RNA sequence: GGGAACUUUAAGGAUACUGCCAGUGACAAACUGGAGGAAGGCGGGGACGACGUCAAGUCAUCAUGGCCCUUACGGCCAGGGCUACACACGUGCUACAAUGGUCGGUACAAAGGGUUGCUACACAGCGAUGUGAUGCUAAUCUCAAAAAGCCGAUCGUAGUCCGGAUUGGAGUCUGCAACUCGACUCCAUGAAGUCGGAAUCGCUAGUAAUCGCGGAUCAGAAUGCCGCGGUGAAUACGUUCCCG
């Protein structure tokens, strides 16, 4: 699946982050393989230039071959935490959808 | 027939057939045929020796293959040697007339090179 | 826009107004056939020697109320942001919404 | 290309500096910012330093360069590879 | 002698009808000259072959606006209305044919945010 | 749709032969609204086929169309998570439409110089009984025959 | 032989019709003969104005302004008719041009 | 010369209301089939965005609370950059040809723009254009050639008489000035491409597909955006499984 990850001005992005995100996301979602053709993750900081418990928003939206695109959001205090929460939520959502459609 | 050292197609109109020589297009072919007196729709297989000689004489007046190729190469290498901006673009094999190289420069750089 | 931007625009307009007559005369001399070649060349040199801001090509349209350099809409003289407000308040004569 | 009837374009200050240099015999470079001027046939044999954005690069004008603009010999971008 | 007006897709036709040998002129031109397309000629000719009295009338026609199909439709509508004006008993058969009706279909305008009246840009979900 | 019953539009008969069937065939051939070129193609094909054997072109066309029309088709029914292709009869309008589409597609995939020539070749082939449209008719019969068991 | 040509331009057709009716009535009182009013093709001018401050290209307001023109001729006019026409007052929104 | 008939132009009016007939339904709303009519059951389009949702977007149109700089985080200027190029995505344009390319002849629009402008017409040039000159403040003069289309000839399935990227010479114009970095013209060159993975998008009628024309921005610089007309389709048995 092709991976298209984007951030905002607050978050700060780099090709190193691109490689790491691609690797981790593929490693987690390797089982589905052909079922899914596209991932797009997006990162923001909400109240940019300030702080808080969450203060960062991760999103991941995935296109499954066949059924319609499905999206997931998460809020966390760090980029890694946001990514992990979003990955867990995507895994749960895809498992539920695939069990439903059988 | 063989004009300027190349065998042009035989089963073709003369105007279309002459455009198989480097350095001659449809305009030049029309000019040559007007000078000789040959009708454009006439096919090359219908021409006799005298017409072939006339066409060769006309074509010799224009630079076609070696004269044109060496002239073009000399200009390009002159630019590359002098080192102007166009010469540097020639050296690096990138668009020479000001096109975008961020995307769509595949006619100069060729197939995409993976990292 | 900034007051510096607006003042630069105003000084450019003032310079263009100052030098319009000489610029036009020099261009006419340049385009005059009966005039001598040396006279035409001297006219060209003077036109090239005129101050840069005298050239109208260096002027940018601005809203007037706000000085914004985009969406100018020559006829009204206002950029879209203020033109919409003035129109939909009812202060611009003849202008209404379009449905056809 | 500039229309022939208008003729070549050269800045007045650069032109005057060039005439002073040719009238005298001094090889000191002529420092200038006029990348838009044309290399006139009288420019040959002179060293002219042309601004390229942050520094002045020298150019020794030879017969080949006539017809080019000054800026064509002073590249403005620094690229060394990806 | 009897006049009719026809309209179709921005085209308007003025038709004058008077008993005659069968002449048919359009803008100082013949049907074959004006319409190089056979469907247009067939459409122009339907109304009077419908009554089986084609050559017992003479027609003088002017047309303006639209294209070949619209002009042909307008000319036919004008001929039908001229026949109705000439005789009242023609209207039921002409309406049964459907020529009495005036077609109201017209081009739909382009709309904001869309490439055309109905077509809209691509929304890819690949 | 979920409601209403849309009425069918009327196709005027063709100029030469005054046939609504031939007009509909021209509409199938037509591309980009170039109906004049569509008529040219169809009439050239009809003249070409008439040249081979002296018969009424309209009668030949309708006979070949009857030869190529389908009998029975299946419509996929999704129950119990399975395809369940169920044979069913089809209305005459669908019969004619599929016949015309098959003829035109087979002609398009033939290998002559011009559309008129290859359409005429397809009509001759369908009249003989060996063509791509004939093969699609055979395949649909074969599949609806394999699945006859279900209602 | 003298004929007076009258041209009315406005942004409001009701106002321009009122003006033309008043002119023809004034001419009738004087007793001259007048041709018109003759409607002339209306000019339409349509503009697209973005309504969002920053980024929404599809969300716009479409405005229009219309120019209405009316033509009048008065023929065989008398000295009292011309003075009456000059004396007649002019209302705003209707620009009137008088040609001898 | 004339006419005020027709087309048109642009204000004001009429018309269409299940109005009438035959059926259905509680004898209710309402729903089917008909006559007449240009139009028959919201005729077709456009504006018009309920209470509310996402600390959704905009301190860079603008205003504004609170913080920050004050010989610089303010102001003037000349050059350069925003156009970079191992790559990855989104939206498009042009093609891969014979339902077509080229050449000659020959018909039919609608909407807009024009006085710092549009320019008839003659000459010069292969051409972009230049000179002289004419009518226009415009239902008057002009942009302006509509193109697909029709008739005749050639091409005869070839990377081609398909395609027009890239590069080499020679120019026009706008502008103080086209090097970085403009649009267009002529000669020469002739690239990938021979119909495109999984996947996925738009569209129910004058719609889709296809063909040309105009405008705002603007000295000049549209394949983008907003409009205009020409030719003109395919298919809906049905709501069972797809989603909201
Ligand atoms: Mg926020
Ligand atoms: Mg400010
Ligand atoms: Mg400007
Ligand atoms: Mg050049
Ligand atoms: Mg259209
Ligand atoms: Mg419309
Ligand atoms: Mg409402
Ligand atoms: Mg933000
Ligand atoms: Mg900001
Ligand atoms: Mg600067
Ligand atoms: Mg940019
Ligand atoms: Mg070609
Ligand atoms: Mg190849
Ligand atoms: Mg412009």
């Amino acid at each position: 699946m092709n991976i298209e990850i984007r951030t905002d001005k607050n978050i700060h992005n780099s090709e190193r982050l691109i490689t790491y995100v691609r690797a981790e996301l593929t490693q987690e979602f390797q089982r589905h393989s052909e079922r899914i053709t596209h991932f797009s993750v997006h990162f923001s900081d909400e109240n940019g230039d300030k702080g808080g418990d969450k203060d960062i928003h991760c999103m991941i939206e995935a296109r499954p071959s066949g059924l319609k695109p499905v999206a997931v959001h998460h809020k966390a205090g760090n980029i890694d935490a946001s990514i992990h929460g979003a990955i867990e939520k995507l895994k749960r959502s895809l498992e539920h959808t695939f069990e439903k459609k059988e | 027939a063989r004009i300027a050292g190349v065998n042009i197609p035989d089963n073709k109109h003369a105007v279309i057939s002459l455009t198989y020589i480097f350095g001659i297009g449809r305009h030049t072919a029309k000019n040559i045929l007007a000078a000789v007196g040959i009708t454009e729709t006439t096919k090359i297989r219908e021409l006799d020796d005298a017409q072939l000689d006339a066409i060769r004489a006309e074509v010799a007046k224009v630079p076609t293959e070696g004269d044109l190729r060496r002239e073009i190469s000399m200009n390009i290498k002159r630019l590359m040697d002098l080192g102007c901006y166009r010469g540097l673009r020639h050296r690096r094999s990138l668009p020479v007339r000001g096109q975008r190289t961020k995307t769509n420069a595949r006619t100069r750089k060729g197939p995409r090179k993976p990292i | 826009a900034k007051k510096g931007m607006i003042n630069r625009e105003l000084k450019r307009e003032k310079t263009v107004a100052k030098y319009a007559a000489k610029r036009a005369e020099l261009k006419a001399t340049i385009a005059n056939v009966n005039a001598s070649d040396e006279e035409r060349f001297e006219a060209m040199l003077k036109l090239q020697a005129l101050p840069r801001n005298a050239s109208p090509v260096r002027l940018r349209n601005r809203c007037g109320l706000t000085g914004r350099p985009h969406g100018y809409f020559r006829k009204f003289g206002l950029s879209r942001n203020k033109l919409r407000d003035t129109v939909m308040q009812g202060d611009v004569p003849g202008v209404v919404k379009a449905s056809w | 290309p500039r229309s022939l009837k208008k003729g070549p374009f050269v800045d007045a200050h650069l032109f005057a500096k060039v005439e002073a240099a040719v009238a005298s015999n001094s090889r000191k470079p002529i420092k200038t910012w006029s990348r838009r001027s044309m290399i006139l046939p009288d420019f040959v044999g002179l060293t002219i330093s042309v601004h390229n954005g942050r520094n002045h690069v020298p150019v020794i004008v030879t017969e080949h360069m006539v017809g080019h603009k000054l800026g064509e010999f002073a590249p403005t971008r620094t690229y060394r590879g990806h | 002698t009897n006049y009719g007006t026809g309209r179709r897709k921005t085209a308007t036709a003025r038709v004058f009808l008077s008993a005659g040998t069968g002449k048919l002129v359009i803008n100082n031109r013949t049907l074959e000259q004006y319409f190089g397309r056979e469907t247009a000629r067939m459409v122009v000719r339907q109304p009077l072959e419908l009554l089986e009295a084609t050559e017992k009338y003479d027609l003088y026609i002017t047309v303006k606006g639209g294209g070949i199909g619209g002009q042909a439709g307008a000319i036919r509508h004008g001929i039908t209305r001229a026949l109705i004006a000439a005789d009242e008993t023609l209207k039921p058969v002409l309406r049964q044919a459907g020529f009495v009706t005036r077609d109201a279909r017209e081009v739909e305008r382009k709309k904001l945010g869309l490439r055309k009246a109905r077509k809209r840009p691509q929304f890819s979900k690949r | 749709p979920r409601r209403r019953v849309v009425a069918a539009r009327e196709i005027l008969p063709d100029p030469k032969f005054s046939s609504q069937t031939i007009a509909k065939f021209m509409n199938h051939v037509m591309q980009d609204g170039k109906k004049s070129i569509a008529e040219s193609i169809v009439y050239g094909a009809l003249e070409r086929v008439q040249e081979k054997n002296k018969v009424d072109p309209v009668e030949f066309f309708e006979t070949t169309l009857e030869k190529v029309r389908p009998m029975v088709e299946v419509k996929a029914r999704r129950v119990g998570g399975a395809t369940y292709q169920v044979p069913m009869e089809v209305r005459p309008s669908r019969r004619t439409a599929l016949a015309m589409r098959w003829l035109v597609d087979a002609a398009a995939k033939r290998s002559e110089k011009t559309m008129a020539l290859r359409l005429a070749g397809e009509l001759l082939d369908a009249a003989e009984g060996k063509g791509a449209a004939i093969k699609k008719r055979e395949d649909v019969h074969r599949m609806a025959e394999a699945n006859k068991a279900f209602s | 032989n003298q004929r007076i040509r009258i041209r009315l331009k406005s942004f409001d057709h009701r106002l321009i019709d009122q003006s033309a009716q008043e002119i023809v009535e004034t001419a009738k009182r004087t007793g001259a003969q007048v041709c018109g009013p003759i409607p002339m093709p209306t000019r339409i001018e349509r503009f697209n104005v973005l309504t969002s401050p920053h980024v929404n290209k599809d969300a716009r307001d479409q405005y229009e302004i219309r120019t209405y023109k009316r033509l009048i001729d008065i023929v065989q006019p008398t000295d009292k008719t011309v003075d009456a026409l000059m004396k007649l007052d002019l209302a705003a929104g209707v620009d009137v041009q008088i040609a001898l």
